[PDB]
């Protein structure tokens, strides 16, 4: 057994009635000098190590070319001046087996902790080297984490793209199902999440060109899309994975969820792809009322009103789809499809939910298009404009399709640091370069989005984390307090932000002037409603940090309004899945599922404390499924409010909770102003 | 006062194979000797001829005989246990860990095998000697199932056991033990309904009931010694699982309502170590708040 | 080239009656008249009992038959949910919606139900008639079986149907859909053991069990009808009903490989809404002409 | 009971020991008199039926304003001056169920069968009154019968594309097969079986851009191909039909075979894609000496070479590719292979066997590139470029993917109307038509190649009819003389036709100049052999005929230098399924498989008599199954060295037959210049 997963296993041999906390320091110590520094290849100077991995094909000359060594030195040693040390076994083991860079046979270390960190800050700096400094600082002080790929591809030579969410939008055709097909395994051999609607797909029974009950429905593609990502699988290693959205009115909708159910057949169920249900305010107000709801055939409601329904308001046109006898429509129970999803949920996990009024009455971008669907994590929401792709000889419309890089700030750190201005803001240029630096050549709308609407997602993560080392409940109001607080500063400086980029290079995001930033209706609950803590003990923690008013709000919205906004949408709170690990941190604004995390890797068995875990803050890291829900519904709400786009939100539950809870928690948080539901795990 | 009780008991342990992924087992397999491996593959092909026999023949046709719908739908459900998911799990550890040219081998040793043979010869010949309206040969047959459900597998289950308690094997261990638990409620039940049938005799015939059930233990017991020592002598485990076949003699006597035969012995601590949500409606109030 | 592949289809069709819970089809219930409530509870009793035949002899004595240990288990396993499950949903269904007392009226009515009888007594006089190694007699149980489970219940499953089909007894009308569902790979899988007979015969052979299967059809029919008229004209429903039971038989016919006796029909939308040669090495000189 | 119904089933009545063969004709005659003339809808004036039909969009208006409505009556007279009779009930009854044009509720009848003709003649003609009538007398005589495509599609506002074989090659590059799939569905849509070349696709656990073992392999596309054909399901009406063909030299042989056995995997299995493996000479020349062999991973021969190794000559690169250690490969067992082809032929069918030396080596094409795979059908054989298909952005290299018009002679009507020659020309003069008046707007190689081949494909059918009905047994050597004279004739007229059309138009085909035509090999074997029959009874078969000389063969060489020829590729015998049935014919040149054919159409069972059988010809209808199959081999080897393509030769076998006797077959087919071998069927 080696010999630090030993010590790693002694925080379980209770001493004294407590857990040997302390062992995953020794734990660390141990991994570092007997595994590490062993196997990690040292170079002379810096600068051999440099030209060894250009010269082999491991970075990137071009991003290195634009500073002379003397300064790739000075962000060096300021990487190397912090003297990081990882406070446990897990962190480092994550860190230098997924992201840390190693031989081409997978043998020896490359890159240490610094060294990834100074290459990624040299990558975002783009030749500044005061701004590669201020990376490198925001780095190894983990205030601010950059996603999985671009951390992992930061100016690696055979790497994958920085983004891995993307969004596409399938047009009512052959040749657009055949795009998205080609597409979809274009961005998951990228090494990307790939998320469609469904929607303006007809359903199944309908007329191909004048012959009826000859489309087969959604569930087709579905399963074309299924064989398509698990053919592009990269190796294996981690196979494609490409999330499905139906409006909840399509017609399809019951196949759509029947392609989940244990009990489907193999030529319905669809095991890589994951399923997502858009619900509009009208199924909702339906069900309440007990009454008779409809699912539409698209086609028919495309033919009358020559638009696709996912296109219109529900809100506005379901009395007129049902009136309409040219539309073709099929009478179902609106409760009963949602204890059918309930029962999903609680069987598989599946489908996610997004609130689609939830969503665009606080949508920045209307006018552009309502937002339809989320992604694979179903927490990016903007808005998304179908592509016509056309016979080969003809030339293809192409729409926008979503993709956004994310970032995640560390609260716990940025708190510390008393840096929400400086981080997010450093986080937001960052995010700005990694779009810019984007380009797939293989996906027209997500490329011609990428340019034009310059959207990124800024989130946060180790918000339990923070609340438990700092003595308060995560169900608790000042947790609410606080996280409102941090959130809408957050907002603030994005915006802040945005609003000087916009500034600098003098452009805005595509058709900002119809957005809700240039009319200044975005701005109206932070011109009107002080967003100051309310506890005497939240006041404390920004202490010494400045927090915008009412006066600071309307200043900021007359900055926007004379200069205008870079970037469509700026903050969405991912997962943050294994990143948080390496940056010690909490998964996400979610709260923790176990206070000691049990693991095994290969042969070997570990544990992983939450961080910060002691006795003193044993009971302040509750554990998300002992806790209310409806409380973590309260809790993302209230961060919700400053967030442009979703929060991807696990439901935890527990097994003696029957499918009427689950669906009281959905009704509550959309209630409460959801915009999606990620997951529904069960303990 | 029983039966329902079972009817639960059996259907809630209800399982299949495929829910256990053997692929762990594969690394633990490649690391044993030829000798442990031939021992293993054995062991197991035995316990499948047996639960074939078992499924095929002693349960529906035990099941025949039995009166009341629900005592057999209870014996139909073992029944479909032996041949539907336990002898059929065992090819899916065969499959896992074997070429196709050893398991093809193993199967034609069971056919040849002289103890395992005889052991089936004796048990099948007394389920398909079971006469209608005869609760004698009834008795018998069902003494057979109990001594093949509480004592002739334990010959074969010693040795999954024993890895399992050294945490070797322990995917194809997780079977076994699934396997282990259905049969000790088997025996269990079985083993009631035998003695349902003895409490109905005269004191004369108990007499000679007792005998033939003594007779007939001590005829698989001298059979499974030389089954025990043909397989385990490579590996040298034989007196050791000698010990504990014995030790599970006495819970198939027990099952019957009779006392222990042999006398308590030490058996080896490695073996010993080796052991949808409620769908409810949504109410109108719910959706207030 | 099948039996593996039904073996997967059945065991992933597993349930249980628990699983459904019936109280709340007594809000519908309450609402039906009484030839409605009449019917179905005639319906539900007439299923319950040609159902108990198939578990305690269809099923169990096609499987000690049949040769092939794969065969038996699933045969095994088609046994334990005739048993163990569906007989178990149906005494629930009944349970639910009567008391004790009408429960054993109706099934006193039925067990002397002249219908009931004729069909129910036809189908055990095949099983009874089967005789030890003669194929012809295990075919024409065979055809028998897939008759019952292809055919015969459907004059009953019409009824749960049509009211599943307009949002009437759900839970039950679930639960007999699941039913429905086991029974109709129940009659595919038998149908195919019956045509490996079929095909081993001699052309005269073959020509003389047709016209044996086309006689029983004829004869079963013939009584259906009437068994029909009886139960369905109090509520108006025999014309439609009739129709659903020889689209029906011309399934069963294809079960057996045999063409289809009736025109096809379109059937109720309510009810419908409700619903190796030898291989041979190359030896060289083969190459050469 | 319908009263043709019982009529056509009084045959197997047997009265005065023999069948009623003749109540077939009032089988026929009571359903006209009953069904068809009662369902018929008729018009007082044709113009009132044309115009109803061109205005109610069941005709083009295109191709009929083209006449004068004058030329149009008199070519409807000249259909129904012939006063064509159906002979029997399943001739009338297979035309009146899939080809007869039939109102939108598929309710009433509004096409005879001389309508039908008229219309196919007058879309044939294009303008021309005095063709047209040449194409109705060449029809309602039944002396060719277009494919099912074109006689069912012709002149038809809402129909099909009149090609349905199309050959696609896939390129080694997820954008190619990403297009492949596209393309596939596309065509399927169309209602075409699509025929892939799989073998320029690197094998499994080969390298993607350096990250080794990583390609899926010819499998993964496989089942992404069969969910494309199943998806693309022609509306809901007919199931998709694709053939996927591998070389048996590629490393995925074994794998690519593994999906049509019966307990394969369903991530294995693939269940609407057609497989053929294609067999060089090397393959059999290791497998006759028993020398171990080895199959080749592609993308190493690809990296070490530059070319594909499909596109390379195994004869002589075999030993360089197993000498080469830059080159990856496995040993295989030939001998062991091709007893799997045996038994997986025994157990399904499948695959087709395409010898690859036997086509290449009377290939009138190699220099445009050599026949790498045929058809769904195995009988087209034609040069094929596989196609680039780069990024969207960028600008595809589209190659030329094999697209054929399928046309049959009915050997027996043109025996007997001692019209060879005029038939011949006829047919490629409609096929030519055909070719022209094609074009498929989303496959571009497809469209590419049809516009610069101009292949049509002139089949046979109705040989063994006319055998039989001539008092010649299949197998007997007169067979085979009258065989190899008329298909020599056929060969003659229909190269007389095509360069007549060169000479015409004033162009070629593309790459003409290359071809054997050009240099005169191809004409070699016909100025130096005379090809009249060697028997007194064939050659007076063809009196009154003037059978091509070798003088006649000269001229028609020197005619070919001088003018060129119009079509790259010209006769090809596709199996011909149900026009056989229209026709009164015995499908393709393959002999009967049953003397009478039992079938059930609806509930009721029918019997269809082989056309011309009675008591006097019984014995010279010998069935396929009970024929030696050796001898059918040479007669297919007989028509095949005058067929330019393939020919469609299904294998007919006992249950007593072993693999060892299928190997036999196939090894004797090899021997004696068979091309492809299209199926195994046992009885
Ligand atoms: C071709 C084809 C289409 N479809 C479905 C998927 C598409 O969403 C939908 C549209 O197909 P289209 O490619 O748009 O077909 P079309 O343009 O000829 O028909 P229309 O005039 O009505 O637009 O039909 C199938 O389900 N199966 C098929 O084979
Ligand atoms: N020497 C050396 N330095 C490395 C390596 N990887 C990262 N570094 C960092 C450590 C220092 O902060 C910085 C400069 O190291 P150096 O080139 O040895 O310079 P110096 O120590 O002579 O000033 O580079 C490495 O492999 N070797
Ligand atoms: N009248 C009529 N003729 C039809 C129809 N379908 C095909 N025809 C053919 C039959 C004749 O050969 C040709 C001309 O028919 P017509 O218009 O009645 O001509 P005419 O005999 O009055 O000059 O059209 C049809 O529906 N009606
Ligand atoms: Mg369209
Ligand atoms: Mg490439
Ligand atoms: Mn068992
Ligand atoms: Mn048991
Ligand atoms: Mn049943
Ligand atoms: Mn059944």
């Amino acid at each position: 057994v080696p010999k630090w997963i030993q010590l790693n296993n002694e925080i379980m041999i209770q001493k004294d009635g407590k857990f040997q906390f302390d062992k995953d320091k020794e734990a660390v110590h141990s991994y570092f000098v007997d595994y590490i520094n062993q196997n990690t290849v040292f170079f002379h100077n810096l600068k051999e190590k440099l030209d060894y991995l250009v010269e082999n094909q491991y970075y990137e000359e071009e991003f290195l070319s634009l500073y002379s060594f003397e300064d790739i030195k000075e962000v060096f040693k300021t990487a190397y001046a912090k003297k990081f040390r990882f406070p446990s076994f897990m962190s480092a083991f994550k860190f230098y087996n997924d992201y840390a860079l190693k031989t081409n046979d997978k043998k020896k270390i490359l890159e240490r902790y610094e060294d990834r960190i100074s290459i990624v800050a040299l990558f975002f700096a783009n030749g500044d080297t005061e701004k590669a400094k201020e990376y490198v600082n925001l780095m190894i002080n983990q205030e601010y984490q950059p996603s999985t790929p671009t951390f992992l591809n930061a100016g690696r030579k055979r790497r994958g793209e920085l983004v891995s969410c993307f969004l596409l939008e399938v047009n009512d055709s052959l040749n657009d199902i055949s795009r998205a097909i080609d597409i979809s395994m274009q961005l998951s051999k990228l090494g990307g999440g790939v998320s469609l609607n469904l929607s303006k797909l007809r359903a199944k029974g309908e007329a191909i060109k004048d012959v009826e009950n000859a489309t087969k429905g959604v569930v087709g593609v579905m399963k074309l899309l299924d064989n398509a990502f698990r053919y592009a699988d990269q190796m294996g290693q981690r196979q494609g994975s490409g999330a499905a959205y139906l409006n909840i009115f399509h017609r399809d909708i019951n196949d759509f969820l029947d392609t989940k159910k244990i009990s489907a057949d193999e030529d319905v169920r669809v095991k890589t792809l994951s399923i997502g249900v858009v619900i509009p305010d009208k199924f909702v107000e339906l069900a309440r009322e007990d009454k008779a709801a409809y699912v539409f055939y698209p086609h028919t409601i495309y033919k009358e009103y020559g638009q696709h329904m996912d296109e219109m308001d529900m809100n506005e046109m379901y009395d007129k789809f049902v009136d309409n006898p040219r539309v073709k429509k099929e009478k179902i129970n609106p409760r009963k499809l949602l204890e059918k999803l309930a029962m999903l949920r609680s069987e598989s996990g599946y489908p996610y939910i997004m609130f689609q009024d939830n969503v665009n009455k606080v949508h920045a971008n209307n006018h552009i298009s309502k937002v339809k669907f989320s992604n694979l994590c179903s927490e990016v929401l903007q808005a998304s404009q179908v592509s016509s792709y056309t016979d080969y000889d003809e030339e293809d419309e192409i729409g926008l399709d979503i993709s956004c890089n994310l970032g995640s700030l560390n609260i716990l750190n940025v708190m510390e640091h008393k840096s929400i201005e400086k981080t997010v803001k450093l986080a937001t240029d960052s995010l700005t370069h990694v779009s810019e630096t984007t380009d797939i050549r293989n996906a027209p709308a997500v490329r011609r989005a990428n340019k034009a609407m310059k959207s990124i997602g800024l989130g946060a993560m180790n918000l339990h984390g923070y609340l438990a080392q700092n003595g308060i409940a995560y169900e608790s109001p000042e947790a609410r307090d606080f996280a409102n607080t941090f959130f809408m500063m957050v907002n603030f400086y994005s915006i802040q932000r945005s609003a000087e980029i916009a500034k600098e290079k003098g452009e805005t995001f595509d058709q900002y002037e119809g957005s809700t930033y240039a009319t200044g209706e975005y701005f109206d609950k932070y011109v009107s409603t002080d967003f100051s803590p309310k506890y005497e003990k939240i006041a404390n923690l920004f202490e010494g940090m400045h927090i915008p008013t009412t006066e600071d709000w309307k200043k900021l919205k007359a900055f926007v309004a004379e200069h205008g906004m870079y970037h469509s949408y700026r903050l969405c709170i991912a997962p943050t899945g294994s990143i948080s690990y390496v940056q010690s941190s909490t998964a996400s604004v979610m709260p923790i599922m176990e206070r000691i995390e049990e693991r095994t890797y290969g042969n070997s068995k570990t544990y992983y404390p939450m961080p910060g875990l002691a006795s003193n803050n044993w009971f302040f890291y509750k554990e998300a499924y002992d806790m209310d829900m409806f409380k973590v519904v309260d809790m993302i709400a209230t961060i919700q409010q400053h967030i442009d786009q979703g929060i991807s939100f696990t439901l935890f539950l527990k097994d003696t909770m029957t499918t009427r809870d689950l669906n009281r928690i959905d009704l509550y948080a959309h209630h409460r102003g959801i915009k999606t539901i990620y997951y529904a795990r069960t303990k | 006062d029983f039966t329902q009780m079972f009817y639960n008991q059996n259907v809630k342990q209800f399982w299949l194979p495929e829910e256990i992924a053997l692929n762990g087992d594969l690394l633990t397999w490649k690391y044993l000797g030829k000798n442990e491996q031939d021992t293993y593959m054995k062991v197991l092909a035995g316990l499948t001829l047996l639960d074939t026999e078992q499924g095929n023949t002693g349960m529906p046709i035990v099941a025949e005989h039995v009166d009341g719908h629900q005592r057999k739908a209870v014996l139909n459900f073992m029944a479909m246990m032996e041949n539907a998911v336990h002898a059929k799990s065992y090819s899916n550890i065969f499959m896992t860990l074997a070429p196709t040219e050893t398991i093809n081998e193993v199967f034609e040793w069971v056919k040849q095998n002289k103890y395992l043979q005889k052991k089936a010869q004796m048990i099948v010949g007394l389920y398909k000697a079971i006469q209608k309206d005869d609760e004698i040969s009834l008795f018998k047959a069902m003494v057979a199932s109990v001594y093949l459900e509480s004592f002739l597998f334990y010959s074969g289950f010693y040795y999954p056991l024993y890895f399992y308690g050294q945490g070797k094997l322990m995917q194809s261990g997780e079977i076994i033990n699934l396997i282990l638990r259905d049969e000790a409620i088997h025996g269990v039940y079985v083993g009631l309904l035998a003695q349902e049938i003895y409490n109905k005799q005269t004191e004369e015939k108990k007499a000679e009931l007792r005998e033939f059930a003594i007779d007939l233990l001590n005829q698989l017991y001298e059979n499974e010694l030389e089954y025990t020592e043909d397989l385990y002598d490579q590996v040298g485990l034989s007196h050791d699982v000698k010990k504990f076949i014995r030790y599970n003699a006495n819970k198939a006597l027990m099952n019957l309502g009779f006392d222990p035969y042999f006398e308590e012995e030490d058996i080896n601590p490695i073996v010993l170590n080796g052991l949808k949500a409620t769908v409810e409606p949504l109410k109108d109030d719910d959706f207030y708040f």
